[PDB]
């Protein structure tokens, strides 16, 4: 049962259509990443999943219902980017305010204050909070009630890498329960270890959707095989140039091979069969390089 | 109309002095001989309601101790109580009681007549339009009317073209006008008391006269009204609580909201040491009446001190000494009696209210309260008013409240 | 009802505003300091209190609610609140209840200490006339503040930035307190041949500061028309604010 | 010089503030309107004492609108911590802001009292152009100094606070205290004591208020009536001459600029 | 030898919020300070800029004092969040910073085109996005050939096309000989461009060195997953013989947590027996090394 079924929307403002023929299907437990520029391609598709806008030529089916029902929004967390709450209110009173609006029980406030790590800075004003301290508060209102869909618009800005890794450990605890969430982020290294299926989209259209194994298979991108002192860099740099592969000799006594990842099963056999692999690093083409490819695939 | 010799007077002394015993009488009476007649206190000489009861045509008549009752009311034929002819020079009318609907003391053409110590109760039922005058004076030179008690007459002590005469210490209660003056050049009046009156002092077209020490307690709509008085002297008057009202006849004036002093076309007069207390208007200065010595008064308790509908400046301090103002929020650094900053009693927004009465709806607005502060900060928009340099700090009229 | 659940926020957030508590303390001292100079030095002092609450109760209302809508849009919580089970009507009306009970309490500290300074410093004030003339004073000062509360929601929903919202909140305060009555006087003292002065008691009905003074100065209309025209200034401008808030 | 290189910024940043140009054109259209009403009525000592009260309400206002966000507006904007990593000192990015914002007040009052003089020489027939230039030259080189005091006041209350929302509360507090509260506390002290608190100390409290030293400079020659002064009638009791009255206004700059530098040096 | 910090133990309030960090930075390396947003990382950032006084120790930037004007013309500092001057334009803001640093005025027009901001030149900073201000914040940092950049999170609020182009602009300046310090918190991704990390925690500089040294001084598992193996049940045991726990989650999702001490025999275990489908050799990233050293300090 798919959570978000964006079924052929086409959103326009005047004559310009800022989002054209978007066709998404988020599953019941998938973690999707809406990647693109900060213009109207991504940030309007984030609003159609909410009840904020209306599909000018389509329909959205969030949890099998219309997106503006009160039964939908009681089980739908949403952390927005660059949020700054009411600074004269306290940290506990802001969550106690937001629990009354979503219909969540007031015994879930002190559970979520301990869960995000805000127990020491509770009962202090929001004006004496840091940037990352407010991201823990903005995450904590998204977990109120029993949500089945989260739209975390840039959750890891200004957060320490323990707390960044604490957030993604909370995501995999959440998606096992059945809460399929949506990332709308821009720090593309780091999110790529947790994205179930990316959703890189251009200015207007939706460029590519599917898993990271499906993006690397469709978009032909070369693997970044790095080695260091197999036999000798200079005696082995010559061998791939007559055999037809690019081997960059770089750093020093290091043979970096940018191979076309169709042959890299047997390309590593000759690299293994004649020398030691004692310091190698084969890197798959990352989501940073995949997003740079799909922006040049259209534009 | 019989004569005074037609009664039964018992002579106490053979110097044309007679004494009427106790017992009632009837009809009008006429004095043709210089008889210094006295009366017992039970000598109620009661006329029937027509004619002048005690007409006097002989000079040097000392009328004393009578009690008069119910004379006529024909104001055209001058049905008085005591009629005094022009040939009845130097008449003394001492300590008499009068009750009747016409003139109390009508004199005309007389010299040195003395109306002293009488009690003239005018009326009770007439609408203060046909009650007759209390002490009517018509062109007399030398008169001395002193310490009488006129109550409930019509327009009090009327005086018409009488030159030199004193009005000393007489109490005037519940009448239309207190003291009426018509063309009485070089007159004088001292220490008179007017109570509950529709105009306390009518001063119409009479020059060079002295108004001193007089009291006006709870009169209606005009404390002292001065019309066309020149070279006068207003020293020591105590005008208290001029409430609003109407005169009921509206003949020469109109109804007012209450003005303790109304100066109409009076060019030169010294108005010093007075006390204008608790009226709605302390002093009304018309535009034609300017440049006269107004210094030393006490303008205390009035809801509006000066009404001056003009744009000409008017200094109110002769010889560097000004008036005491109750709302003068000033200081005194150099320890003299005078204040240090001058006092403008009127703003520009205090004269828009006089020019346009619809500003009374806007009179409580903060913008009006802004406009009161901008005049105190920016004196270019201040119209030249009725200020006085060096106002007084203490009360100069410490004796007038007694 | 969620109109009260968001009203308890604005009570708790409005009472910790340092800008409001400075003015509401300054309102309560000057209501005593006018009452001090009106007893030691009662319709003469209730008129000077009406000129005081015409200065500051629009200023208290515009300091509370100029950043109610656009202060939440700049803070990002407005975009968050629309994704909650909440209509746009319940956010505005719930802010109006929450900001309304603040200045419904600021006149109870404002005139609650001013009527204490009159009932204990006149010694013979005849308090049966006091508790009906101040009961009519505290009620009518809230309704003046609720107009400028609804005026603040109109200018908050229209602008997109907080700096130009304070530039309009200063402009409504200047126009409705002390620019509209100065141009009423300029239509009086400079025009008399084409200005009917009978029209001016009806032209007093276009200004809620002016209708505030007319029910503290008691006229072709009765008193009950002025109560229904002050409430009409609330109900139209709140409906105008709801029509602006639905077009964001 | 580095002091001018940061003055050229603030000279080109304060003139793009639309809130400045509103209330600096309001200073120009009011100084002509006072001088036009001062020309149709005639007087001369009343049109001088009203312009000095006009610049009492507005030249502290333009000075406090400029410089309330001079230090704390750069600190929370991030560009103050960057500026100390440029080859500058804390004494150069403060004195540079004072010269840069000071030339705006030197131009905002040269526009204001400049068109006020042309609304007198073309309005009052037969006026003395030597006396006009001298009296309005005394208005020009002393309303800058009143402006430079409240400019230097705003650098004191910007270095002390650490939030720009609290700097706007203090800048409104300084404008209310020095303009129309100190003139009313001294007034209420004189009425309730009836001038018998201290007959010799009380004129020296005018020197503890730079708006009152400003009003005493311009009303040196055009004295006139006592109510044209009002509270400023105490200045005739001051035994100090006119040249020291220039010097205590310059001393109000230098104490409140050295206080502004000593606060900013331990920011 | 650009930044030579030696022996500095900064005390303020007798708290000792930094202690005895010996941070020598080479003349071409790209160092990364990776502490929290607390008094370990941001105190040592203020010491290099010269706006703080190093109590009990010496900071030598470019061989001279840190607060000299002759070396402060050769620095470049991109701060955390700079909403610069919202009423000024783009060119006039950068010409203002060019006059202060002594840079030539012809550099502003070739820095507003080097950074992608020539379309938004002569436009007001209130009409700028957060990414466009980071573009403007970089433009004053490259002003007048700086021999020491110091970027404090330059890639926040920025599109990934510009982020990949910024590190190539960093790599142009590394070859030119300018030492760069990257105080950042977006640690996955920055490890490909830095030369040496410097993880400091609770004041004490815990670990310094290159990424090959931090993996050598900390035993971390390489995360080999072999989805699509032929046989998996004996492959539960065929990796644990040398201590590599063959943990799986599906029919063939065997994520073998290895030890990085048997890298010869484990790839020969995979390629000698059993056929794979999609191998993903995951080296121990910068998050795991930072989660080791911060956990080792507490
Ligand atoms: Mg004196």
């Amino acid at each position: 049962m798919n959570a978000v079924e964006i079924q052929g929307v086409s959103q326009r403002y005047g004559s310009m259509t800022v989002l054209h023929d978007l066709n998404l299907n988020l599953g019941e437990g998938e973690v999707l990443g809406l990647f693109g520029h900060n213009g109207a391609g991504k940030t309007t598709s984030m609003k159609l999943i909410l009840g904020l806008l209306s599909p000018s030529e389509g329909q959205v089916k969030v949890l099998g219902r219309a997106p503006n029902d009160p039964q939908v929004r009681r089980q739908l967390g949403y952390l927005p980017e660059n949020v700054t709450f009411y600074p004269q209110l306290s940290g506990r009173e802001t969550l106690r305010h937001f629990a009354r609006l979503k219909g969540a029980a007031l015994t879930q406030v002190d559970e979520l204050l301990e869960q995000v790590g805000l127990a020491h800075a509770a009962d202090r004003r929001v004006k004496t909070y840091s940037k990352g301290m407010r991201q823990r508060l903005g995450l904590a209102q998204a977990l109120l009630g029993e949500p089945r869909l989260l739209l975390l618009d840039e959750p890891t800005v200004g957060l320490d890498p323990i707390a960044t890794q604490d957030l993604y450990l909370l995501i995999d605890r959440l998606r096992q329960r059945g809460t399929s969430i949506i990332l709308c982020s821009h720090v593309l290294p780091g999110v790529e270890a947790h994205i179930n299926r990316a959703a890189i989209l251009a200015k207007g259209c939706l460029q590519a959707v599917g898993s990271l194994s499906q993006l690397r298979a469709e978009a032909g991108l070369p693997v970044r095989i790095r080695a260091s002192g197999i036999s000798e860099r200079d005696s082995w740099l010559q061998r791939w140039t007559d055999a037809g592969h690019s081997a960059r000799g770089l750093s020093e006594s290091s043979i970096e091979v940018v191979a076309v990842n169709g042959h890299k099963l047997v390309l590593l056999r000759q690299l293994l069969g004649e020398g030691e692999p004692e310091d190698i690093e084969i890197h798959q083409p990352s989501l940073e390089d995949l997003y740079r490819y799909y922006m040049e695939r259209a534009g | 109309a019989p004569q005074s010799i037609t009664t039964l007077p018992l002579q106490p002394d053979g110097e044309n002095r007679w004494r009427l015993p106790a017992g009632e009488y009837q009809g009008q009476f006429t004095i043709e001989q210089p008889m210094q007649l006295r009366c017992e206190p039970g000598a109620v000489i009661q006329s029937q309601g027509q004619g002048s009861s005690l007409l006097i045509s002989a000079p040097d008549v000392l009328v004393e101790g009578c009690t008069l009752y119910e004379w006529g009311s024909d104001l055209t034929a001058m049905d008085s109580a005591v009629f005094i002819l022009p040939a009845a020079e130097r008449a003394q009318i001492s300590n008499n009681r009068m009750r009747g609907p016409g003139f109390g003391v009508f004199v005309d053409g007389t010299r040195d007549v003395q109306v002293i110590g009488n009690e003239i109760d005018g009326d009770a039922g007439v609408r203060s339009q046909d009650r007759g005058n209390g002490i009517h004076l018509f062109a007399v030179s030398g008169a001395r009317v002193l310490h009488n008690h006129v109550r409930n007459a019509r327009d009090g002590i009327y005086i018409d073209t009488s030159n030199g005469n004193h009005l000393e210490g007489n109490v005037i209660e519940d009448v239309r006008y207190g003291v009426h003056y018509m063309f009485a050049n070089e007159n004088s009046l001292i220490d008179n008391v007017t109570r509950r009156t529709r105009t306390g002092y009518a001063l119409m077209q009479s020059r060079k006269l002295t108004v001193t020490g007089n009291r006006s307690e709870q009169d209606q709509n005009y404390g002292i009204l001065m019309n066309y008085i020149t070279y006068s002297t207003i020293t020591g008057n105590f005008v208290s609580d001029v409430q609003r009202g109407d005169t009921g006849g509206d003949s020469m004036i109109s109804g007012g909201e209450g003005k303790a002093l109304f100066i109409y076309n009076s060019l030169f007069n010294t108005i010093e040491n007075n006390h204008f207390e608790k009226s709605s208007l302390g002093i009304h200065l018309t535009a034609g009446s300017e440049d006269n010595r107004i210094s030393g008064n006490a303008f205390v308790g009035n809801q509006q001190q000066v009404k001056y509908v003009a744009s000409r400046t008017q200094e109110w301090s002769v010889d560097g000494r000004g008036n005491y103002w109750s709302d003068y929020l000033g200081w005194d650094r150099n320890n003299d009696g005078l204040g240090d900053i001058a006092y403008e009693p009127n703003d520009n927004v205090d004269r828009l209210l006089w020019l346009y009465p619809q500003v009374r709806l806007l009179m409580n607005s903060p913008s009006i309260e802004v406009l009161r502060w901008v005049q105190r900060a920016f004196p270019v928009i201040k119209s030249p008013g009725v200020q006085d340099s060096h106002p007084l700090m203490k009360l100069p009229t410490e004796k007038l409240l007694t | 009802n969620q109109v009260w659940n968001i009203a308890r926020k604005e009570l708790s957030d409005g009472l910790r505003n340092r800008w409001l508590l400075a003015i509401s303390l300054l309102f309560a001292v000057l209501a005593v300091g006018i009452a001090w100079l009106g007893a030691a030095a009662i319709p003469a002092t209730i008129a000077s209190l009406a000129s005081l609450a015409t200065f500051l109760m629009p200023l208290i209302a515009l300091l509370l609610a100029y950043d109610a809508i656009v202060g939440e849009d700049e803070g990002g919580t407005l975009m968050l609140l629309l994704t909650y089970p909440l209509g746009r009507g319940q956010i505005l009306l719930g802010k109006f209840v929450g900001h309304g009970l603040i200045l419904a309490l600021a006149v109870l500290i404002g005139f609650g200490c001013a009527a204490l300074a009159i009932a204990l410093l006149v010694e013979g004030v005849e308090l049966g006339m006091l508790f009906w003339a101040f009961g009519r004073f505290m009620i009518s000062s809230t309704l003046l503040g609720w107009v400028f509360l609804a005026f603040a929601y109109v200018l908050s929903g229209k602008v997109n930035e907080k700096s130009s919202a304070a530039g309009l909140a200063l402009g409504v305060w200047f126009l409705f307190v002390l620019v509209f009555d100065l141009v009423l006087l300029a239509l009086l003292v400079l025009s008399e041949g084409k200005f009917n002065p009978e029209l001016l008691p009806w032209l007093l009905l276009l200004n809620p500061t002016d209708i505030y003074r007319l029910i503290n100065l008691s006229l072709p209309v009765p008193a009950a028309v002025l109560w229904l025209c002050l409430l009409a200034w609330i109900g139209v401008s709140l409906l105008l604010a709801y029509a602006i808030f639905r077009r964001r």
